[PDB]
């Protein structure tokens, strides 16, 4: 058994997983000043390719 | 002093997997002893009185000491918030109900007071007629005047894209959330109006004014066109509150008197709830139970209705010494909460199976 | 996105009984029924005393409640069940069928008689007059529906609002027709003030029983008898027989008495009575009992049988006078048992206690020296609640089978609760024990028989030669004359009692007694297959002539059969009818198929014609008297060989038919068995054995080998073998190596000398080891480096002490308290090897730790070459009323290997507790991501990183209410709330940081939740309260989703079952998907399959015909059973237990249905079967 090892996935690509890489649909965040809360790490910014700053939805 | 669903909740799941539903459940005894036999309102479906919050718990309030007015609960539950006069927002732990943060919300009453049906955002209206938007985590990040009078109640819609405001010009006014733009003006109520609803589902407004020829009236919120008038009451409609199921209208009034209207057939009243010694102002559906009901009174008192039943299935005459403002209910549906003019805040939970409920709230010791 | 359910283990528990004439009036039957499962069973008088199945029907709904009724001229009563919302079916047995015939079918479900409330929580509560007049069905709680019967054979009926009923029945509890009245008298135990135990203090007589005289004709229905000061907490109600009427009431602390003229009468069954009832109540003396949830019924007047909770069983005597007026109540105190759901009696002398948790079972009761001994006849095997499951590799494989590229697994279940509480291993596939291989290429067919109970002999044949191997203690080949080893064999079997053996060959027959050969008289077409059954033995050539030997005292003598050949025969078999099943004391019959396409039965003895099936090939749903068939076997299984089954080959199909008596011509019906076996020198496929480790059934060969073991049960089991691939030859091998074992050719030409496993069960659905544990089992856990298993488990203990905000009070009470049950839970260690528990290795949690989750996680180590280390993990909650604040440890348990003590091998597994430390907070859910312990304490959902002993925190987040479970897959985790659905999480490694991707905005009582894995869609399957499947789809491009923010269903389907456990293992198209798995908590396993787009809509159609042209049982609507929360829906699930109705399809109507829906029945055929094919796990 223990999923993991009879049920391999890591040669899985899943494009649900693509969605979060790429930032599908990610739309600006709204009400300048919102703060979010829950919003991950945006992973453009990490590599400096985020158009949006301080209106993007993730953090910076 | 505590009350901690989390016991409830894990007797809850443990009975879940062995008994199929509440007619195999075990039952508890009237002893003291058999206090982690208790489960949560879902839990017992079949049978509502559990939640008849008759025991309280505590008297929670400011040092302001000023009249409460809304009094919310955080979508997960985590935090209750209280809507006062001096326009301050205050957080108390839905565990310990203890004091955690304050701070000075609007510069007028704060009248409204509703979140999102997605736990994201907190809408709040003020005296001086502004509308407010909160995050979760109590930031406010836009403000804008809705009406020019004083705004009673807010509704959002199930998208949450648009909200209902009511307010005394007589006006009830449809608005964009994102864009904070008005979309549609609803006019046909003579005097201020006290209580809007949203429909739960449907696109569809219940409101409720102090104009006696047009007590409450059905909307249509995209076209701006008045659908129906209910001569329900003959004086000041306080509340409008359409359940969950999206087939009941109940309505508090004035004139002592809470009625439950069927929307789909608005010629007769399903019922009426009488029992109430002075005006009924409060009123709260119960998150769990169908029928259950609390409901307010302008001496303070705080009673139990049950859809089918004529008379209350239980109540305290002298829950508060003042109106009876807002009743929240925690979304669990264990804990009710109780703002009142009396300038406190209560919190009443199920009564512990073998008490001798002799307190000042049941009997007389 | 798109799936197929399909359900791999039918459900095995019950919760309906009643005995009742189900096939006629001359014979009553248990009629027990579960969730969508209904059984009829028979009482064996020989086998001791045990139930044997007689029919089993699936439905497409629950039934809610089940009652019987004898109606009009009746052969048989008819069956009055009900399912949720408001539906009543009348179901009579078919006898020409063999099936459940619908003789009406009630709907009741109209949005006027909801009066407004969308959530029912009111089953539907059939009730029935013991008259007969007129039966009763409580709706919704407020409208009661009077169904009349008169004394076609159904009056019109009408529905009664309770609420405008003189007074106002409110709630209702219970309500029983009574005895002893001129009309149909309903009495109703209800509360008009309803009351919980908490609010007794300010209101406690709210019970009251009111008795209403149903007048049929004239639709009124008045009040003759009513009472309004009962207890609070009355539960049930017993109509008592005639002789003394009345009611009994059962109240959770007292007994109550009630009649219409008398007084009433109550005891106090303990001294929680004492202020929370003003009801007079003597003290009944000696009896410290409690009623809540007790089933009872009357074995006979004024004395009653009464199962508590806790399986108790008391016999209750109503002590009564001359005037049959009840004046005390007897007590006396029987055996404990089962947890029982419901009660009935049988034949005198006999009590049946169904059961949904834990085995039900058939008790018989004697008076004693007035008082009764109650001792276990039988039980009917129950894999209960299964509250969690855990996949893991059996500890015994043959070295043969341990280089097969599939994995071998088996599902420990914890199964049952309380006393009943268990572990079940369970296994779909029988995996052989090799003692010893043999490589013989070059035979194909073989023979073992008997020399003057042990095989002496086994029969090898070659394509021109034979092998004749001599078994005993050492097995060598028989050089020795007497055996033709000179040619191919035909048929070497037993001739007589055992006493000589027969041998056949394409020249001729011979008859051997051991090695010593008596005669071989030559026989001429070459023979190509013989059939053997007593001394008649009958010889068919390759051109169809039939040629007949039989054995006079010993020789075979010649008999020519009289047979007009109208058509060629194709296929033969003999059958011995020990049952006298067969009717127009052993008897012989010979099954003959014809090139027509028609089956004919013959008397065997004197050739005469008995049955006939004009079309028999087409593989019609039910044969009745008057393509290419391959092989036919026709034989009795069973008790006493009592079942006789028919096993058909034909184009690649396998036909199931099973003989059922109907009535010169044989009155014996065959009805089709539903079954997934799939079957895509004459070699018989079947291959009838008697006592393989004591199992009567038949061998199936082929592609995909099968086991067809029917035991005294009557159940038919179908066990697939494929650990060894395709198998070619099968026989039994009884031997001093291999002891009642059997023996059968791999495809590479390998002999194995194997015998079954001893462990398991194969009177189940599945192979099963059921271990009992005498508590309640909670969660499994199973460990891979060190093959053992974890299974939290759970005691009652009285509770003595009340916490307190910490200080406890001891509770001091009257003698005649109840103490409240107090759960105390240990973590026990269990050897695959020997499934008895490992001594020394059980860690026992505090006073008051409940284990909220255990799990197997996988966790960074260093000293392990891989990444992970595979420990176990536990999260507890000290469970001390909602007055205490609830917090809960961490738990995090090594399975280590030490040196085993002295005498007991076990001891070498043994627990290593490496953290045990109070967090801040309950902890109820746990998971593992990337080798990081994610654990949700409290209303926030951490994620430690295990180093050294101590867990160090990296990330946590808020979260809703109640997070109960929670699984993760590639960083993301999916959490899910107890009322508010679920949450979609991502965990960043580099930034550290734990985010909320999406979440379902709607709320939702989730169950469980696991992962949905196709080629490259992940989804997310739900399961809920109201019995339903959600796929859930991160789709933030969808417009639904606004910004990603709201996960959309996706997919919909109604199990009509709890589902609080999953698990996913790889296909057996199909290159990246994994099937979901999940047991339910009515005891069955079900998978839920990706698929193809194309292949769903096609199937879909498929489906849609299947709904609308074929009847199904009950009237039930399988498209609206399936439908989500109807008892904004997606129907991207098929049902496979539907589209299974497709197999059972004969080919002609297969072909009419593909010609109506637009494609072909080999492509439906492909597609079902390939969906059968990859979802062959266990
Ligand atoms: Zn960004």
């Amino acid at each position: 058994g223990m999923q993991e090892i009879i049920a391999s996935v890591d040669h899985i690509k899943f494009d649900l997983e693509i969605a979060v890489e790429q930032q599908l649909g990610a739309q600006p965040l709204p009400f300048p000043g919102m703060d979010k809360s829950g919003a991950a790490v945006c992973e453009f910014f990490l590599k400096a390719a985020c158009g949006k700053g301080g209106m993007c939805p993730f953090r910076h | 002093k505590t009350i901690d669903y989390n016991p409830s909740v894990i007797k809850y799941l443990e009975n879940r997997i062995w008994q199929r539903d509440q007619r195999d459940m075990r039952a508890i005894q009237p002893d003291a002893g058999y206090y982690n036999d208790l489960v949560p309102p879902i839990g017992m479906l079949n049978n509502p009185m559990n939640a008849v919050t008759t025991k309280f718990v505590r008297t929670s309030t400011n040092k302001v000491k000023c009249p409460v007015f809304v009094v919310r609960w955080t979508p997960e539950g985590r935090r209750l918030v209280t809507g006062a006069s001096s326009g301050e927002f205050t957080l108390w732990n839905g565990l310990t109900f203890n004091f955690e943060t304050i701070l000075q919300a609007h510069d007028s009453p704060v009248r409204a007071m509703t979140w999102s049906h997605n736990d994201m955002w907190m809408l709040t209206a003020d005296h001086g007629g502004y509308v407010k938007y909160w995050q979760s985590n109590m930031n406010n990040v836009k403000m804008f005047q809705a009406h020019k009078e004083a705004i009673r109640e807010a509704s959002f819609s199930p998208t949450d894209n648009k909200f209902a405001t009511c307010s005394d010009d007589g006006t009830v006014r449809i608005w964009d959330f994102l864009r904070c733009h008005e979309e549609r003006i609803l006019r046909g109520h003579g005097a201020d109006v006290k209580c809007v609803d949203w429909h739960p589902t449907k696109g569809l407004v219940v409101s409720g004014s102090k104009d006696s020829q047009q007590p409450i009236k059905f909307w249509d919120p995209k076209t701006g066109q008045s659908l129906a008038t209910l001569h329900a009451h003959k004086n000041t409609v306080m509340e409008v509150k359409l359940n969950l199921n999206g087939n009941w209208l109940l309505t508090a009034s004035r004139d002592h008197l809470c009625k439950l209207f069927d929307i789909r057939n608005l010629k007769e009243e399903l019922q009426v709830f009488r029992g109430h010694k002075k005006e009924a102002t409060a009123v709260a559906w119960h998150p769990v139970h169908e029928g259950l009901f609390a409901s307010g009174g302008s001496d303070g008192s705080l009673l139990f209705w049950h859809v089918g039943v004529e008379k209350e299935v239980g109540g305290m005459e002298m829950a508060h010494e003042g109106m009876i403002w807002s009743l929240a209910w925690h979304p669990l549906g264990h804990i009710l909460c109780s703002g009142s003019n009396d300038h406190t805040s209560k919190f009443w939970t199920r009564n512990r199976p073998g008490d001798k409920m002799r307190d000042r709230y049941n009997l007389n010791l | 996105m798109y799936a197929v359910y399909k359900q791999a283990h039918p459900p095995t528990g019950l919760e309906f009984s009643m005995y009742c004439n189900f096939f006629n009036n001359s014979e009553r039957n248990l009629v027990v029924a579960g969730t969508s499962q209904l059984y009829v069973y028979r009482l064996n008088r020989d086998a001791r005393e045990k139930l044997e199945l007689a029919a089993s029907f699936s439905f497409f709904g629950n039934v809610m409640s089940m009652a019987s009724v004898q109606l009009a001229g009746a052969k048989r009563d008819a069956l009055l069940l009900s399912f949720k919302d408001a539906k009543l079916s009348v179901v009579e047995y078919d006898p020409g069928t063999h099936d459940l015939k619908t003789l009406s079918l009630h709907y009741f479900e109209e949005p006027e008689l909801r009066d407004g409330f969308v959530q029912n929580v009111h089953t539907p509560r059939v009730r029935v007059d013991p008259d007969g007049r007129c039966a009763a069905m409580l709706v919704y709680g407020t409208r009661l529906v009077v169904l009349p019967f008169r004394r076609s054979s159904f009056l019109p009926s009408y529905i009664i609002d309770v609420r405008a009923l003189d007074e106002k029945l409110l709630n209702i509890i219970d309500l029983q027709f009574l005895h002893g009245y001129y009309e149909p008298t309903l009495l109703i135990l209800f509360e008009p003030n309803q009351t919980w135990p908490g609010r007794v203090a300010v209101r406690q007589d709210t019970c009251s029983i009111v008795a209403i005289s149903l007048n049929i004709t004239q639709k009124v229905h008045p009040v003759i008898w009513s009472l309004t000061s009962l207890p609070f907490d009355c539960t049930q109600a017993l109509a008592v027989p005639k002789p003394i009427g009345g009611v009994v009431v059962f109240a959770v602390n007292s007994l109550l008495y009630l009649n219409q003229s008398v007084p009433p009468y109550g005891v106090a069954l303990n001294s929680l009575t004492t202020g929370t009832t003003a009801f007079p109540l003597r003290t009944q003396e000696g009896v410290r009992i409690t009623l809540d949830c007790a089933q009872a019924t009357f074995i006979s007047y004024d004395k009653m049988v009464i199962s508590l909770k806790g399986g108790e069983i008391y016999v209750l005597t109503l002590i009564t006078d001359g005037m049959r007026s009840v004046r005390a109540f007897h007590f006396d105190k029987a055996a404990a048992s089962v947890l029982t759901t419901s009660m009935v009696t049988m034949e005198p002398g006999y009590l049946f206690l169904g059961s949904r948790l834990g085995n039900s079972l058939l008790l018989k009761y004697t008076e004693k020296l007035a008082t009764y001994s109650f001792e276990v006849c039988d039980s009917i095997l129950n894999i209960g609640p299964c509250a969690n499951a855990a996949v893991g590799e059996p500890a015994f494989l043959s070295e043969e089978f341990q280089n097969s590229p599939e994995p071998d697994l088996e599902i420990v279940v914890c199964s049952g609760h309380g006393k009943n509480g268990a572990l079940s291993v369970l296994q779909k596939s029988i995996r052989p024990q090799v003692v010893t291989t043999f490589e013989l290429p070059g035979c194909y067919d073989m023979w073992t028989v008997i020399a003057p109970r042990r095989h002496g002999f086994l029969i090898l044949s070659r394509e021109d030669s034979t092998m004749i191997l001599q078994t005993g203690q050492e097995i060598m080949e028989l050089d020795t004359s007497g055996f033709a080893t000179q040619g191919p064999t035909v048929f070497a079997g037993n001739i007589g009692d055992n006493r000589y053996i027969v041998q056949v060959s394409p020249l001729g027959i011979r008859l051997l007694e051991g090695v010593n050969q008596l005669h071989f008289i030559p026989v001429d077409a070459p023979i190509v297959q013989c059939a053997v059954a007593d001394p008649y033995v009958v010889i068919m050539s390759a051109e169809g002539h039939v040629t007949m030997f039989l054995l006079k005292s010993h020789r075979l003598a010649l008999h020519k059969p009289p047979l007009h050949h109208q058509s060629k025969v194709i296929t033969l078999c003999l059958y011995r009818d020990l049952s006298g099943m067969f009717t127009t004391e052993p008897t012989h019959w010979c099954l003959l198929v014809r090139e027509n396409g028609t089956m004919e039965i013959y008397q065997l003895p004197d050739w005469r014609l008995v049955f006939l099936v004009k079309n028999f090939p087409v593989g019609q749903r039910v044969l009745v008297d008057s393509p290419l068939v391959k092989e036919v076997l026709l034989v009795a299984l069973g008790s006493r060989q009592s079942r006789p089954y028919l096993l058909v080959h034909v184009d690649q199909e396998l036909l199931i038919y099973e003989a059922f008596p109907h009535d010169g011509n044989l009155k014996v019906r065959f009805k089709k068995v539903p079954h997934n076996i799939n079957f895509r020198g004459r070699v018989a496929r079947f291959r009838y054995f008697e006592d393989i480790y004591g199992y009567s059934g038949v061998f199936i060969c082929g592609p995909s080998p099968h086991w067809l073991l029917v035991t005294g049960r009557g159940a038919l089991r179908l066990h697939p073998m494929a650990i060894d691939g395709p198998v070619d030859s099968f026989a039994p091998f009884h031997n001093v190596n291999c002891p009642r074992g059997f023996l059968y050719f791999n495809r590479q030409g390998e002999l194995r000398i194997s015998v079954l496993p001893a462990y398991l069960s194969y009177d189940a659905p599945w192979p099963v080891r059921k271990i009992p544990l005498r508590c309640t089992a909670h969660y499994v856990a199973y460990h891979v480096e060190s093959k053992v298993y974890a299974v939290a488990t759970s005691t009652n203990t009285p509770c003595a002490r009340i916490p307190r905000m910490k200080e406890f009070e001891t509770i001091e009470r009257d003698e005649r308290y109840i103490h409240p049950q107090q759960e105390a839970f240990s973590i026990q260690l269990i050897s695959p090897v020997s499934w008895e528990a490992i001594p020394n290795a059980r860690i026992e949690l505090q006073e008051w730790e409940h284990v909220t989750c255990m799990k197997t996680v996988s966790l960074r180590s260093e000293e392990t070459v891989s990444g992970l280390k595979g420990y176990v993990a536990a999260g507890t909650c000290l469970m001390q009323g909602e007055e205490v604040t609830c917090r809960g440890r961490i738990l995090i348990m090594d399975v280590i290997e030490v040196v085993p003590e002295p005498g007991q091998p076990l001891t070498k597994n043994k627990f290593k507790v490496l953290y045990e430390k109070e967090q801040k907070g309950p902890v109820t859910a746990l998971c593992h991501c990337n080798g990081h312990l994610v654990s949700a304490i409290g209303q926030k959902i951490f994620l430690w990183s295990l180093r050294a002993s101590e867990l160090t925190g990296m990330a946590f987040i808020d979260t809703q209410l109640y997070i109960h479970q929670m699984i993760s897959v590639k960083n993301f985790i999916l959490a899910a709330d107890v009322m508010k659905s679920i949450s979609l999480l991502r965990y960043q490694e580099e930034s550290k940081t734990l985010s909320l991707v999406s979440r379902d905005a709607k709320p939702l009582e989730v169950y469980s939740v696991d992962f949905m894995v196709d080629n490259a869609q992940l989804g997310f399957l739900v399961s809920d309260r109201d019995r339903n499947l959600m796929v859930y789809m991160y789709l933030p491009e969808a417009k639904e989703s606004f910004g990603g923010m709201r996960l959309l269903r996706r997919a919909d389907f109604h199990v009509g079952a709890h589902v609080n456990t999953f698990w996913r293992t790889p296909c057996r198209v199909w290159e990246n998907k994994h099937i979901t798995w999940f047991a339910t908590l009515d005891g069955g396993i079900g998978l839920l399959l990706p698929m193809q787009e194309k292949t769903y809509r096609r199937l879909l159609m498929l489906q849609n015909a299947l709904t609308t042209m074929l009847p199904h049982h009950a009237g039930l609507n399988p498209r609206a059973f399936r439908m989500l929360h109807v008892d904004n829906a997606v129907r991207n699930v098929l049902d496979g237990e539907l589209l299974n109705r497709y197999l059972y399809l004969s080919t002609m109507e297969r072909s009419e249905l593909a010609k109506k829906i637009g494609t072909t029945p080999d492509i439906i055929l492909d597609d079902l079967l390939e969906t059968d094919r990859v979802t062959a796990h266990f």
